[PDB]
């Protein structure tokens, strides 16, 4: 990878495609930005970039972590120290080629479709989807797929695993206004990185293909290491013969060789999942009990800003509290009076069918490292508002068994949910963008008011069609009731 | 412009010989055929026209009775009148499917059916809320009474 | 000074493109790039297949786009959504043969009830002249419609033609101003940037590459 | 003109015409108001899949395509992707029959899916002879999409008017075939207000007891449909070929229009009404007069008669205004203040459909 | 032509024919006007459950998911030609629930048993037994002849007219019926505001009870059905056309006589049909929209309702040039200028039907 010469990039201001060696972008002044024809692959690519530009230059001093950020972090020596390893061939070796296994040869063969998350992962998919985006593959475009299988991705399923993080495991970077900057900006100082896999005894930094996984029922488990886990690729896959000078079927540029298949088998092993993972925000549960620790994954079609409490707010239990991903941590403790840019994406799975994918650049301003609580409570009170007009909704569909009122009984709530939803993505997140932390509680009052006005009206909109029977005039009498019951907790202040 | 309250009392002041004779009326429009209506009227008051509707309809439930419609101020504490679908379901007297018939009512029928609500209710209520709804008696207004009285007469259970 | 050429876009549902390989098909508040070089290229006869004329469009023609909030009997009515719940009975489990499913269930978002005024002009290397596409746009060969089968016109592409410096100034002189505007030019004055991935990737189908408008606020 | 516009008002008696998942009546928001709705793809596949239309475009004379007259054109358009020899190995693989003179054209006109489709064909039976899979061999490979093509070649007409099957196991850019009628979503002129029938499901063992409580939501409406038809797309992707023709095409979807409706629950429910008012109209440009019912139409003496007024009215001031020149004519079952002498008011819809046939003269 | 439509105008004294969860008459909004409302799926109740259905057509279908029941039923039934066991086995395979003891077994939803296909059933696995071919072997045969099992549904006819599905058993596979009759819900051809009955009940000991609310109306009800015969035919394992028009006569008759039996104890709005049209097309009509605009009272609601009907009839015809064969039967003929047939007397009419349209 690091000789290789495979990244494709555009220039900020203006562009023509570029495909470059992480060489030229680790030294370089131009101002670089990602360039793909889909988003998802993007956030791997990017991923793949801090992942490795995590293991080799992980080190103090902030001053350096601020220096290597304005000033590029090589002349051509420098860098050139930096990388001993040569893990990163996929030329192949047959030693350890790819980012995954080489020999367990078992056709038939697979075309590099399912390497691809979105398409072929359901029946709609052959309905509704391009044909042949699969036909070749390129050293990128295809180191990029198989990155992203590992970790961002859930397929293929059938005693296949995906790990580490889990299935549909979301990703939380740090921004900045090149390629460059935001690689390191999201790397772990070498103190914080000793902090979270400092055990290192029980070390394995070795990746899959350099050591295998350990066969069968291990177990062995949170020994996994520095390195070994953050290019954990379980899929246990040998990719195809090379060929060709083509196009890419999906990186759209001519190419030297090129990839038209893939090889697969079914390998199992289990582990104990207290693994440390930079990239994602995870959610500790206690019932009864016994703690419960997983990785934030998208679980339902909600908007995005729902989410960000969970992903730039810190807690400790027992309030059940979530716990930041490390980076986000990181980048909160060395640059305070700075706005967060931060980037997240993921999936929505059912086993191989990939049903929505969503990837986010969300905004905010200066305080959000100091009383994200406030940032708390925006998330809560966008849901505070929302709850009201389901349980109003759900209480006229189902309606009230004594004093023996009759329910309508119609689903009203759950298309209300969506023109909810809808018109809320544009007035919460744009306000959480421009917000001045320090003093701003009159904003979010001014924001209570239009919730209030948005429920009120499509509470009544929704009912509008039944409510022209006494029958039901009676029931949305109560359940307009709940309706200001719920309305009334909420807005004074 | 608008009506005055100025009506209500004039109608409790107003003789019976000439109250005899509006309330005993089976119909609006039969309360347009007497006399007695246009003098009691012509002040506030025909013909502007826009308001004659609105008169009929007021006249009409007035002429209940005397007392049959009683008069009371918002509360300072409440700040909102006791209003005709609360009243009827405080006075306890009234069987909610004869409003729900009310409120499936049509034209002529509706003043009707409602004039024969208070007098078996004797009601108390704001009066100009009354007015207001009766002023434009829509299906918005029409909703709202039974909305008032269901969540009313649950709130008293 | 600049020529302008003045559309709208005016149907009681509309749909406008968003990234997607899943079944769920969602939409924006505005119009596409891509939706709008396939609108003139569907009203200029340009088949699929000729890169050649596509690539010729993409290059020689570029857009302003206004949104037009609703106003009747003086009360405004905010643009919404739809999820039509959209269903097929086949098909194509593969590209290839013809076997097929019972049942494959698709959701697809549109827009209501929303019109849309939208100048476009010609770019420095342009292939033609701003009068074919008025010509074209006022006779289609192939059947305009936004940005579905499903939602047609209700009012003419057709609006007029200007000349002025700015597409702002150009905007105004037609009749519902005050709208919110996404242009890719400039303009002085006015900072913030929009993303999208909406510029057709004309060489590799069907697939679209990221690009951004600049926007602008009236009041 | 290109295009012919074909506007019906038809109202239904209680039912449920079109369903979403969660067996509630579709709708769209127009005007501001909620308004019942008959998706597109609702309305087209009861015409597609109508008897009317298997009678009138499934027994089409257009529907069947014959390769061995169209050898001239497909080695002139093909002459330069690929050689003669292996251009003919396609058609004969094809149509399984070489050469033979056919005095028939030669049409000097090819619809381009087939050109598209044969094109792959092409491709596939060239580098077949480059590996090279003898004959014998390679048929057994492309077994089904021989078939695959050879049955879309016996639907032109249906292909050409409605589009692709899909699964038509077409697989080009030019195979990817649409129109040639588009058709809208079909919404209620007026604000409805919805009833829910609250049914049971008695049991003959357990009579007497509590029973199965069900909701199902219907709605009556006067339903506007839209459709649209590009007559040169349609000549184009059928022909050839002649407007006669496809004018003789165009009046079927006028009949269909009006007298088509989804099936779904019309067992329970039972609306076959047919369509109270049709226009066709021709046009450079298609317009929809949805914005005629922008706003909502209150009843007055039901929703019929304000909706064909507001209709009407609409038309009178709008449409000239608009791109509709000419020529446009109207059937309806009746109203007064007819919208105007502009357009010609026809008594019956066969009369309609005939002057459609001879082009709106 | 293949299609029979069935248009009746029936006009009742005041009752309460349907009703509600909350025992309030069933309505419907058409027009903009509010009509009181009879649903479809209890006139065809009405009809399967009548005299004149056991008289004329025979066995009502056995509607129940109450599988233990109907262990015993049919045991009761086909015990004296069948083993017990084998039944067991052929009502497992259809309702795809196994059959034992067991108290409460039960399906998945109400569906429309016939005993005869079941003994059929029980004699194909008798056939089955002497292989014994695997389940699905059985089933693979028994596809390919549905009109077979077809031919054992003229009795329960009901199925054939209002069709059965199933999700379990082999009923899914086997089982499914669609058409043939389709029927509209009942509604007024004018403007209803609903009566209420305010009864008390009193107490002869101590004789100030207090109050209970009926709902009723009384109304001009336009009913709709329509019969497609080919698919009857096909329904019936092609029996001839011949054999379908009498049904659909019959149909006919329960359409122009039958009322839903809810609550006529009290209120016995025990009327007929003051007008019933029949006619032959190529594709079904409804004269529903010629009450959208809410019929006025002039001599009554009938009286301007045959009248609205008439004329719509009249215009939609013209209109659609529609060549049918078309009769009418009227009690008040008071008149069409239209070429529909009229037919004094109801027995015509039927007679009329089941000659194919006969001049
Ligand atoms: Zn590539």
């Amino acid at each position: 990878l690091l000789i290789d010469n495979w990244i494709p990039v555009r220039p900020r201001n203006g562009g023509k495609v570029q495909i470059i060696n992480l060489q030229s972008l680790y030294c370089s002044r131009d101002q670089w930005r990602l360039s793909l024809p889909r988003d998802d692959m993007e956030l791997a690519a990017l991923a793949l970039l801090v992942c490795i530009g995590q293991i080799i230059a992980p080190a103090k001093d902030d001053v350096e972590f601020r220096h290597r950020i304005m000033n590029p972090l090589t002349e051509d020596e420098f860098q050139q120290l930096i990388a001993p390893w040569i893990d990163m061939f996929y030329l192949n070796h047959a030693e350890h080629p790819f980012m995954q296994t080489k020999g367990v040869k078992a056709n038939d063969v697979t075309p590099m479709e399912k390497l691809l998350a979105g398409v072929s992962g359901a029946t709609n998919c052959a309905f509704v989807n391009q044909p042949g985006q699969g036909e070749a593959l390129c050293g990128g475009c295809t180191a990029i797929a198989l990155f992203n299988q590992a970790n961002q991705a859930p397929g293929f399923g059938g005693g296949f695993k995906s790990g580490l993080r889990g299935g549909t495991p979301v990703t939380t970077f740090v921004r900045g206004i090149d390629l460059r900057s935001t690689v390191l900006l999201n790397v772990l100082t070498l103190p914080r990185l000793q902090k979270q896999f400092p055990n290192e005894s029980h070390t394995e930094n070795q990746p899959t293909w350099i050591k295998p996984i350990k066969s069968n029922e291990s177990i062995p488990a949170s020994s996994i290491g520095f390195v070994r886990g953050l290019f954990w690729q379980p899929a246990h896959i040998e990719l195809c013969d090379p060929i060709g000078i083509g196009k890419c079927s999906c990186c759209g540029q001519e190419s030297n060789l090129r990839y038209t298949g893939f090889l697969k088998e079914k390998f199992t092993f289990t582990v104990n999942g207290l693994w440390p993972h930079p990239h994602s925000p995870c959610l500790v549960t206690v019932k009864k009990g016994e703690v419960e620790e997983k990785f934030l994954a998208f679980t339902t079609s909600a908007p995005s800003w729902t989410q960000i409490s969970r992903v730039v707010v810190d807690k400790i239990i027992q309030n059940n509290g979530n716990r930041v991903a490390a980076v986000v941590n990181q980048f909160r403790n060395i640059a305070p009076q700075s706005p967060l840019e931060l980037i997240m994406g993921g999936y929505r799975n059912n086993q191989a069918s990939i049903l929505e994918r969503r990837h986010d650049v969300l905004m905010f301003n200066q305080g959000w490292q100091q009383y994200g609580n406030v940032i708390n409570e925006i998330v809560t009170v966008g849901l505070g508002y929302k709850t009201a007009l389901r349980k109003a909704l759900y209480t006229f569909a189902e309606g009230f068994k004594n004093k023996d009122f009759k329910g309508a009984g119609v689903s009203v709530h759950e298309t209300a949910e969506r023109h909810f939803y809808r018109q809320s993505e544009l007035l919460i997140p744009d306000v959480l963008a421009n917000v001045n932390f320090s003093q701003a509680d009159e904003v979010i009052a001014d924001l209570r008011d239009k919730l209030h006005q948005l429920c009120e009206m499509l509470f009544n909109q929704s009912v509008a069609p039944y409510a022209h029977h006494p029958k039901l005039i009676s029931t949305l009498a109560l359940a307009r009731a709940t309706l200001y019951k719920h309305l009334r907790e909420l807005k004074p202040q | 412009e608008i009506d005055a309250m100025a009506l209500y009392r004039a109608w409790q002041q107003l003789d019976n010989g000439s109250c005899a004779q509006i309330r005993r009326v089976s119909e609006p429009d039969e309360l347009r055929d007497i006399p007695a209506f246009y003098r009691l009227v012509q002040p506030f008051g025909w013909e502007n026209p826009r308001h004659q509707q609105a008169l009929l309809r007021m006249v009409f439930c007035l002429s209940a009775g005397k007392n049959v419609i009683r008069h009371q101020d918002k509360k300072s504490e409440q700040t909102t009148g006791i209003s005709l679908g609360r009243a009827l379901a405080n006075s306890g007297r009234i069987n909610e499917r004869r409003i729900f018939q009310l409120i499936r009512a049509d034209r002529t029928a509706d003043m009707v059916q409602l004039r024969r609500l208070l007098t078996h209710a004797e009601p108390v209520l704001d009066w100009p809320l009354m007015a207001r709804m009766l002023t434009w008696w829509g299906k918005r207004e029409r909703q709202q009474l039974l909305e008032d009285f269901v969540l009313t007469t649950n709130k008293n259970a | 000074m600049r020529s302008y050429l003045i559309l709208r876009l005016a149907g009681p549902m509309q749909a406008w493109g968003q990234p997607t390989f899943e079944g769920t098909r969602p939409t924006g508040r505005f119009p596409t790039r891509s939706g709008l070089l396939g609108l003139l290229g569907a009203c200029l006869g340009i088949q699929r297949d000729d890169t050649s004329s596509l690539q010729a469009l993409s290059e020689s023609v570029q857009f302003a786009v206004r949104c037009d909030e609703l106003i009747l009997d003086d009360r405004r009515v905010s643009v919404t959504g739809l999820r039509d719940y959209h269903t097929v009975l086949g098909a194509r489990e593969d590209y290839r043969g013809l076997k097929s499913h019972e049942t494959i269930q698709t959701w697809r978002e549109y827009l209501c009830d929303a019109s849309f005024t939208v100048a476009l002009w010609l770019t420095p290397h342009a292939t033609m002249v701003i009068s074919e596409l008025e010509k074209a746009v006022l006779k289609p060969r192939y059947t305009p419609y936004l940005g579905r089968r499903s939602c047609p016109l209700t009012h003419p592409l057709f609006l007029g033609t200007c000349q002025a410096s700015d597409p702002q100034k150009a905007l105004l002189n037609y009749e519902p101003v005050g709208g919110d505007i996404y242009s890719e030019e400039s303009v002085t004055g006015h900072h913030l940037k929009f993303t999208a991935r909406d510029e057709p990737m004309i060489t590799l189908p069907r697939q679209f590459a990221s690009r951004e408008w600049y926007v602008i606020k009236g009041g | 003109s290109n295009f012919i516009n074909i506007h019906v008002l038809i109202s239904h008696s209680p039912s449920c015409l079109n369903r979403d998942d969660m067996n509630m009546q579709k709708d769209a928001i127009f005007g501001g108001k909620r308004r019942v709705r008959i998706s597109s793809q609702s309305l087209k596949r009861a015409m597609r899949k109508s008897g009317y239309y298997a009678q009138n475009i499934g027994e089409s004379s257009l529907r069947t395509i014959h390769l061995a007259q169209l050898r001239d054109v497909l080695r002139q358009k093909l002459g330069e992707r690929f050689d003669q020899k292996i251009i003919d190995k396609t058609l004969a693989l094809l149509s399984g029959k070489s050469v033979d003179e056919a005095e028939k054209i030669s049409a000097d006109a090819v619809t381009p899916w087939v050109v598209g489709e044969i094109a792959w064909f092409c491709e596939q039976v060239a580098k077949a002879e480059a590996d090279n899979l003898d004959d014998k061999k390679l048929l057994k490979v492309l077994k089904e999409d021989i078939a695959a093509i050879r049955v879309n070649l016996q639907q032109g007409v249906d292909i050409a008017l409605s589009g692709r099957m899909a699964t038509s196991g077409m697989m080009t850019e030019l195979g990817k075939v649409d129109g040639a009628m588009s058709i809208a979503h079909a919404i209620t002129t007026h604000q409805v207000d919805s009833d829910i029938d609250w049914f049971t499901a008695v049991d003959d063992l357990q009579e007497q007891g509590s029973a199965h409580l069900g909701t199902q939501e219907f709605s009556s409406g006067v339903f506007y449909r839209y459709a649209n038809i590009n007559l040169a797309q349609l000549q184009e992707n059928l022909g050839g070929a002649s407007r006669e023709q496809a004018l003789e095409i165009a009046t079927h979807v006028v009949h269909m229009l009006a007298t088509e409706v989804p099936g779904a629950k019309q067992r329970t429910y039972a609306a076959f009404n047919p369509a109270d008012m049709v226009m066709v109209n021709f046009s450079d440009m298609p317009l929809s007069m949805a914005n005629a019912f922008e706003k909502a139409v209150k009843a007055k003496d039901g929703f019929l008669q304000p909706s064909i007024q507001a209709f009407n009215q609409y038309w009178d001031r709008v449409a000239n205004g608009y791109g509709l020149n000419g020529a446009a004519a109207q059937f309806s079952l009746s109203d007064v203040d007819p919208i105007t002498a502009q357009v010609k008011q026809m008594p019956t819809l066969e009369q309609l459909k005939s002057w459609v046939r001879n082009n709106g003269e």
